């Protein structure tokens, strides 16, 4: 249920590319790669999610 | 961000009779109603109303 949320919201093609990237470039430290992604994933599920308080 | 269950406004439904009554080339602003059918009723009306009011 997860992996159909990623794919359509595009989170496993950022995934796909960020692999991509870190193969062609030598498999040097994920640490950046990987803290981007992460961080696309967050706003797109607080977005999607509709986060709020309940008073809101 | 807005609740599922605010997403659907009565104006809605005023903008395609707009639309419908634009092709029928009819003059009368169709206006929507959505209230209980009488006082304190969990029955409902969808009421189609012309300019003096008349239930269309």
């Amino acid at each position: 249920a997860a992996g159909g949320w990623l794919e359509r919201q595009g989170i496993f093609g950022l995934v796909s590319d960020a692999v991509n990237a870190w193969r062609e470039d030598g498999q040097q430290s994920i640490d950046g790669i990987f803290d981007q992604v992460e961080s696309r994933f967050v706003a797109a599920w607080e977005d999607d999610a509709g986060l709020m308080t309940y008073g809101e | 961000q807005h609740l599922v269950q605010t997403e659907v406004p009565r104006k809605l439904l005023e903008e395609w009779l707009a639309m419908w009554s634009g092709h029928y080339q009819l003059k009368d602003k169709l206006r929507v109603q959505l209230r209980p059918q009488r006082a304190g009723s969990e029955v409902l009306e969808l009421g189609i109303h012309g300019e003096s009011d008349d239930k269309l």
